[PDB]
């Protein structure tokens, strides 16, 4: 089973904020909605899909509509900016699922799109019987963004080791991903992509062998 | 003299599970290849036995009990199973004699704003022995205070709701479940196959 | 006073085992609804293991087999098991009261930290990242610990200097990126020198990066 969320929410303060959840069976699960602040446990926020726990606000509800399950979140302040999770019990599977997770970030900032940079693996490297392929994202707000590897035009996951958005010193966000490889694999293929996601928008960039 | 299983799956409404009814059959012929070849039933589980030799077997009495799950429960009528229907609401003994019959009900126990007449226990200190059956609707107490009757932190209702929709998945959809109990005393088996 | 307090996180070989206790205040463990749930660090929530009230256990896809969920009534806690741990489950674990089929998970503790890791002190490799305005690039790769230092031309070059927080790699080690944005019309005419400095393993390399 499998709950899908929206990895990045971004809304100003004191507008609406909405965070969708699906799933196959959720019209017939009882979906629970938690928050995390950075650092802290998760704290929960809604239970059986719109009920509100005992001293959250009145301002964050659950709704289910068919198969989807909605968070709102009403006067959004600052305080908020959190990862929220949606969760349920897959009784097809025996299993406690969470969704993927949604970033609630509060726009303090205008919005920035990401600038990435790809390298290839170093000479050096390939003689010493290894290959690391570096994306580099910066300058980038929300910071959240999802980065796929691809080998020619096929997904590659294996290797695959992103770092979590740091803020930069203009306050905006940066981010590094690696791919791991032997040799090998890098010189049997025609090129290998980095894709960075953003809001919805995605920036591209491959490299070949030369 | 024909074995009355037509009033129990052919019921028009059902027992919820952890209210599951039970109907004892004696002193009749029953054919059990019928049973294995009508209806279209979604799941027809023998354990101990098999229909084909059912029919030609005797048995002191026969237990049918009857209720209501969803579908991805249906696996949890069985024995050696763990989860909320095993555990707090309909348990089979490990050596069970006898077979387990779920067919999908969809088109009768489900309600466009949902059938919530349906019931199943989610909270319970112990699991249940081989068909104990539990009714209760004392607010179960998780803490070390006392609940007095009421709900509120540390004090469930023990009791929880399917909420039957039509649109629901398969897995979610309800099933009805009748569980066929073969007992072999040492007396005189007057409940047999043709 | 309903609290949940965990112990007994820390650094393990791959491998071993650690035992992990939860300790509750205000409610009846044996009573209850218990989950593990266990977090990566910079992943989402990920639920490891429940038990049910009547003692009836159910275990993650990825951990069955070689954690096991119990407690103990006399001292009202919620213990994990973990054996045959591997460097994935480097995690904060965090146990939590409730049933996910009805009012969900109210009670959670602060969670406890386990890192599943073979690494020792380790220099790095200095690599050059070369350019096709233009962007020159160090790639510092496998080194343990933190932190590491990374100056241009013995640190008079800061202008259009970005050095990228390491990434923690699942061997327990860390790697990073240094990029200098340099004109295209310098590419073949100045040097530039990338200095790394690693304190713990002793380990000072300077390295040139020109075009290919
Ligand atoms: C239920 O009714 C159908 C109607 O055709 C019949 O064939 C079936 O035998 C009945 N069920 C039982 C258990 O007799």
């Amino acid at each position: 089973y499998e709950l899908t969320q929206p990895p990045s929410v971004s809304v100003a303060p004191g507008q609406t904020a909405r965070i969708t959840c699906g799933g196959n069976n959720i019209g017939g699960q009882s979906v629970h909605w938690y928050q995390q602040k950075p650092g802290q446990a998760p704290v929960l926020v809604v239970y059986d899909d719109s009920d509100r726990p005992s001293g959250i606000p009145e301002r964050f509800s659950g709704s289910n509509s068919g198969n989807t399950a909605t968070l709102t979140i009403s006067r959004v302040e600052a305080g908020d900016e959190a990862d929220y999770y949606c969760q349920v019990w897959d009784s097809s599977s025996d299993h406690v699922v969470f969704g993927g997770g949604t970033k609630l970030t509060v726009l303090g900032q205008p919005k920035a799109a990401p600038s990435v940079t790809l390298f290839p693996p170093s000479s050096e490297e390939l003689q010493a019987n290894k290959a690391t392929l570096v994306c580099l994202i910066s300058d980038f707000y929300p910071g959240a963004v999802t980065v796929a590897w691809k080998a020619d035009s096929s997904p590659v996951k294996a290797g695959v080791e992103t770092t979590t958005p740091s803020k930069q010193s203009n306050n905006k966000y940066a981010a590094s991903s690696y791919l791991s490889l032997t040799p090998e694999q890098w010189k049997s293929h025609r090129s290998y992509s980095c894709q960075v996601t953003h809001e919805g928008s995605t920036v591209e960039k491959t490299v070949a062998p030369t | 003299n024909l074995c009355p299983f037509g009033e129990v799956f052919n019921a028009t409404r059902f027992a919820s599970v952890y209210a599951w009814n039970r109907k004892r059959i004696s002193n009749c012929v029953a054919d059990y290849s019928v049973l294995y070849n009508s209806a279209s039933f979604s799941t027809f589980k023998c354990y101990g036995v098999s229909p084909t030799k059912l029919n030609d077997l005797c048995f002191t009495n026969v237990y049918a009990d009857s209720f209501v799950i969803r579908g991805d429960e249906v696996r949890q009528i069985a024995p050696g199973q763990t989860g909320n229907i095993a555990d707090y609401n309909y348990k089979l003994p490990d050596d069970f004699t006898g077979c387990v019959i779920a067919w999908n009900s969809n088109n009768l126990d489900s309600k466009v704003g949902g059938n919530y007449n349906y019931l199943y226990r989610l909270f319970r200190k112990s699991n249940l022995k081989p068909f104990e059956r539990d009714i209760s609707t004392e607010i179960y107490q998780a803490g070390s205070t006392p609940c007095n009757g009421v709900k509120g932190f540390n004090c469930y209702f023990p009791l929880q709701s399917y909420g039957f929709q039509p649109t629901y998945g398969v897995g979610y959809q309800p099933y009805r479940v009748v569980v066929l109990s073969f007992e072999l005393l040492h007396a005189p088996a007057t409940v047999c196959g043709p | 006073e309903v609290q949940l307090v965990e112990s007994g996180g820390g650094l393990v070989q791959p491998g071993g085992s650690l035992r992990l206790s939860c300790a509750a205040s205000g409610f009846t463990v044996s009573s209850n609804y218990m989950n593990w749930v266990r977090q990566a660090p910079g992943k989402g929530l990920e639920w490891v293991s429940v038990i049910y009230s009547g003692g009836s256990t159910y275990y993650a896809d990825s951990v069955k087999g070689r954690f096991t969920i119990s407690r103990h009534n006399s001292k009202n806690t919620l213990y994990l098991q973990m054996n045959s741990l591997r460097a994935e489950d480097t995690a904060v674990y965090y146990c939590a009261r409730g049933t996910a089929m009805a009012y969900g998970m109210d009670v959670w503790g602060q969670g406890t930290t386990v890192t599943v890791s073979s690494a020792s002190t380790k220099g790095p490799s200095v690599f050059p990242l070369a350019p096709s305005t233009a962007a020159l690039g160090c790639l510092v790769k496998d080194y343990f610990p933190e932190p590491v230092t990374v100056s241009w031309n013995s640190g008079a070059l800061t202008s259009g200097v970005h050095t990228f927080p390491a990434v923690l790699q699942s061997s327990g080690l860390y790697s990073l990126s240094s990029v200098v944005t340099v004109p295209s019309s310098s590419l073949g005419t100045q040097t530039y020198i990338c200095n790394v400095n690693h304190k713990p393993s002793n380990t000072k390399v300077d390295k040139k990066v020109e075009p290919k």
